[PDB]
C-alpha cells in the first residue's frame, strides 16, 4: 500500500 | 579573542582578568543575566512543547492497532530521538542557564553533550532512512521486493549505529565535547583546533558523512518519488484522486526538503565557514544560532513528520478528546 | 509580615531592612533570581502561544468572508481582548521579570494594570455575552426574534463597558492597582484593606457583579441550551445526526464551563479567602497562583472558543497551508 | 442557522 506514507 | 583552559574555550578576551571557568563561575561578562534568562525562556518552550508532542506519539501507538505498523518504526524511533534532545539537553540547558554556567563539570559535559548529540543524529538519520524506505515502497527499485518488520528493525538499527558514529568518537579522544556559546551546554568542538584530538579531521568526516551524504540521499530518493508519481499522474489524468494525490506528495516533499534544510545548513554552514577561516572571531550568541535551528526540530519535526500524517492526526484527536472525533 | 509603602504591598518583612520598593530596585529577596526567570519562561511561553493564536484568529476573518458573520462577532472580540492581555501585560510582565522589579513605576502600574485588566474583563464578558447570545437562538426565549448585526454590535458595546466598569475605577480612588506577587505585574488591590480607597466594598461588587453573576448567566444560558438540545434529541431519535449534535453540544458545553471555573474560581478562592481571613500572611507566589491560571486562558479560550470551531479551524487550515486542504 | 454555534 503506497498512500499510507504520510497521507 | 578568547579564553583557553583544558577542557574549555571560552569566546571572550581574559585581558581584563575577568574570565572564568564556564564549570567553576557565571559567565556574566560574556552575554548579560537576562540574555541567559530568554535562553532559559527558549529552553522552556522547547521542552513544553517537545515532551508533550513526541511522548504523545508514542502513547497513540500504544492506544492503537494501526499505527504500530512497520513503516510507522521509524516515526517512532524519530520521536523516541527527539525526547532523548529533550531530557538529555534541553532540560539540562535550562537547568544550568539558570546558573550562568555549566554546573555539572566536565564529566557532565560529555554525558549532556553525548546523548544530546545522539538524539540529535538519531533524529537526522531517522529522517534520511524513511525517506529511503519510501523511495523502495513507491519507486519499486528492484523487482520481487516487499517491505516487512525485520527490514524496518534494521532501518531503525541503522540509525542507532550511524548516531552511535558521531557521538561516541568524541568520547574516545577524537574530537571532544565542551561548552559551546553561552557555555550552559555542550557539544562538539568543531570550532578551535585541537591537534590532541584531531578536531579537523573529525570536523571533515562529520560534513561528509553526517550532512553531505544525508543531503544527497534524501534529494535522491524524494527527487525520485516526485519524478515517479508526477508521471504516474500524467499517465492517468482521467483520475481527479490521482491529481490530487501528486500535488500533495508534492508539497510535502518540499516541505521536507525545506525543513530539513532549514535544521542543517547553519550547522553545516559556519562549521566550513570556521573550517575555512581558522584565524576568525566568534561570539557566544553567533555559536548559539546554529545551535536554535538544530534544536526546534525537536518541536517541528513531529509536526512534519507525525502532526501531518493523517493516521497518527486522527489517533491523536481521538486519544485527545477522551475518545471519539 | 508584610512591608507598606505609598503605592505598593511587598508580602515580605522588613524586619532585617533588606526590602525596597519594588518600583526602584530588584525584589530577589522575596525570591531566587531563578525563579524571576521562570516567570519570564512563563510570560514569553503565553505571549509566543498566544499571539499568533490570537492574531491568526483576526487574519483569517479578513481572508474570510463566511468567518464574517455577527454571532462571529463577539470571538472576534474575545481575540482582540487576548490580545490586550499578551501586549498589555505578559510583554510588560517578560520586560520587568528579567529586572526584578517593577521598572515603569506607579504611572505605568496603572497603565499596565487597566489594561491587563481591561483584557481580561472584556475576554471574560465576551464568554458570558456568546453564551447568551448562543441561549437567545438555541432556546427561543422570545417570539418574534432574529438575531443580527445589531444585536451582535450591542453585545460588544456591553463587553467594553461591562470591563470599564471594573478597569477603570480603581483609576479613580475605588480601588487601585498595585504590584503584585514577585511584584513584576501589577492588579488590582484585593488583598490589603485600604480604607482610603475602599477596597473593600470594590472587592465585594467585583466578587458579585463580575465573578457570581457571570457564572449563574453562563450556568443558567447553557443550562437551558443542553436542556433543549437533549428534548429535541429524544423526540428525534430516528435521527442519527440530531444524537450525535446532541452529544458533540454537551461535549462543548461541558468543557466551555469547566474551562471557565479553572479560570475565575482560583481569583475568586483567594480573594474571598482573604477577604473573609484579614489578619492572615501570604506569600509571592501564592498570589501569583490564581494569575497563572486566569491569564493563560488567553491561550486556552481561544482553543476552546475557535480552533475547536470547525468553521475557524477550516480557514486556519487553509490559510496556513498557503491556500487549499 | 443553529448548528453554527461552533460546530
Ligand atoms: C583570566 O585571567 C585571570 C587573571 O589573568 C585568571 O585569574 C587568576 O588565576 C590565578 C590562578 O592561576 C589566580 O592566582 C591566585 O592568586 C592568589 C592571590 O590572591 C594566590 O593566593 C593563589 O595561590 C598561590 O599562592 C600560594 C603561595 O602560598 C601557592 O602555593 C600557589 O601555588 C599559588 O601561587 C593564586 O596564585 C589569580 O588570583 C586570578 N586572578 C583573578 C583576577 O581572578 C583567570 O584564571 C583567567 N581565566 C581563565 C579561564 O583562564
Ligand atoms: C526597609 O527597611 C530599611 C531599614 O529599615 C529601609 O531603608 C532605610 O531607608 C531610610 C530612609 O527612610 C534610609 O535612611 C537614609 O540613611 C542615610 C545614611 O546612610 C542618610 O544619609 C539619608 O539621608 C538623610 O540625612 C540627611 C542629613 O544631612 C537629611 O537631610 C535627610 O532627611 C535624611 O535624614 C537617610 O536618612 C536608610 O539608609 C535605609 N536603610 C537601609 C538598610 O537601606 C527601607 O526603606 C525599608 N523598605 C521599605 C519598602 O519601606
Ligand atoms: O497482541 C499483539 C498486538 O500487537 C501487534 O503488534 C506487534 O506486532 C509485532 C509482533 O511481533 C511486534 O514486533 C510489534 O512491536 C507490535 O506492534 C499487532 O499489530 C496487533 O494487531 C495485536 O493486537
Ligand atoms: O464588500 C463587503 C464584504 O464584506 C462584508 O462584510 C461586512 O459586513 C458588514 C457590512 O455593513 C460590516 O459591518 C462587517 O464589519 C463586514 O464584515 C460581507 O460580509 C462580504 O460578503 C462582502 O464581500
Ligand atoms: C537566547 C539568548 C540570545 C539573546 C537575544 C538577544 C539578541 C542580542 O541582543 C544584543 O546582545 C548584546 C550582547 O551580546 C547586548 O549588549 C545588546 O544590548 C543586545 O541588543
Ligand atoms: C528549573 C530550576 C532551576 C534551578 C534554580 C537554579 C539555581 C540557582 O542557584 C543560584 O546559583 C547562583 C549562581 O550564579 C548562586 O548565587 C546561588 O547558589 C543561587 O542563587
Ligand atoms: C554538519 C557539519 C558540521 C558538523 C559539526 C557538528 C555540529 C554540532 O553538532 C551538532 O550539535 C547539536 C547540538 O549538540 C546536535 O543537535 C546535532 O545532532 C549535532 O550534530
Ligand atoms: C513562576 C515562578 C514560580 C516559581 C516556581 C518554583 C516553585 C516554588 O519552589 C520553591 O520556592 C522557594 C522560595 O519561594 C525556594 O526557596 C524553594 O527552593 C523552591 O523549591
Ligand atoms: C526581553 C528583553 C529584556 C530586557 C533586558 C532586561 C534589562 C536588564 O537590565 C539589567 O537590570 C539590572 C537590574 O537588576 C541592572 O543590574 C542592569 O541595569 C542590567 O544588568
Ligand atoms: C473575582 C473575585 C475577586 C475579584 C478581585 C480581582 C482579581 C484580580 O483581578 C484580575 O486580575 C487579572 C490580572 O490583572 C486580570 O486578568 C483579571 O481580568 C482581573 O479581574
Ligand atoms: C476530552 O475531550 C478532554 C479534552 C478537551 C479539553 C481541551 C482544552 C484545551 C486546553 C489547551 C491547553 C493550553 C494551555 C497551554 C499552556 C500551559
Ligand atoms: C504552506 O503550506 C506552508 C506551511 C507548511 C509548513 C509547516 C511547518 C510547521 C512549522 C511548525 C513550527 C514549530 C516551531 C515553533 C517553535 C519556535
Amino acid at each position: 500500500d503506497i498512500d499510507v506514507m504520510g497521507l | 579573542n578568547g579564553t583557553e583552559g583544558p577542557n574549555f574555550y571560552v569566546p571572550f578576551s581574559n585581558k581584563t582578568g575577568v574570565v572564568r571557568s564556564p564549570f567553576e563561575a557565571p559567565q556574566y561578562y560574556l552575554a548579560e543575566p537576562w540574555q541567559f534568562s530568554m535562553l532559559a525562556a527558549y529552553m522552556f518552550l522547547l521542552i513544553m512543547l517537545g515532551f508533550p508532542i513526541n511522548f504523545l506519539t508514542l502513547y497513540v501507538t500504544v492506544q492503537h492497532k494501526k499505527l504500530r505498523t512497520p513503516l510507522n518504526y521509524i516515526l517512532l524511533n524519530l520521536a523516541v530521538a527527539d525526547l532523548f534532545m529533550v531530557f538529555g539537553g534541553f532540560t539540562t540547558t535550562l537547568y544550568t542557564s539558570l546558573h550562568g554556567y555549566f554546573v555539572f563539570g566536565p564529566t557532565g559535559c560529555n554525558l549532556e553533550g553525548f546523548f544530546a548529540t545522539l538524539g540529535g543524529e538519531i533524529a537526522l538519520w531517522s529522517l534520511v532512512v524513511l525517506a529511503i524506505e519510501r523511495y523502495v515502497v513507491v519507486c519499486k527499485p528492484m523487482s520481487n521486493f516487499r517491505f516487512g518488520e525485520n527490514h524496518a528493525i534494521m532501518g531503525v538499527a541503522f540509525t542507532w549505529v550511524m548516531a552511535l558514529a558521531c557521538a561516541a568518537p568524541p568520547l574516545v579522544g577524537w574530537s571532544r565535547y565542551i561548552p559551546e556559546g553561552m557555555q550552559c551546554s555542550c557539544g562538539i568542538d568543531y570550532y578551535t583546533p585541537h591537534e590532541e584530538t584531531n578536531n579537523e579531521s573529525f570536523v571533515i568526516y562529520m560534513f561528509v558523512v553526517h550532512f553531505i551524504i544525508p543531503l544527497i540521499v534524501i534529494f535522491f530518493c524524494y527527487g525520485q518519488l516526485v519524478f515517479t508519481v508526477k508521471e504516474a499522474a500524467a499517465q492517468q489524468q482521467e483520475s481527479a484522486t490521482t491529481q490530487k494525490a501528486e500535488k500533495e506528495v508534492t508539497r510535502m516533499v518540499i516541505i521536507m526538503v525545506i525543513a530539513f534544510l532549514i535544521c542543517w545548513l547553519p550547522y553545516a554552514g559556519v562549521a566550513f565557514y570556521i573550517f575555512t577561516h581558522q584565524g576568525s572571531d566568534f561570539g557566544p550568541i553567533f555559536m548559539t544560532i546554529p545551535a536554535f535551528f538544530a534544536k526546534t526540530s525537536a518541536v517541528y519535526n513531529p509536526v512534519i513528520y507525525i502532526m501531518m500524517n493523517k493516521q497518527f492526526r486522527n489517533c491523536m484527536v481521538t486519544t485527545l478528546c477522551c475518545g471519539k472525533n
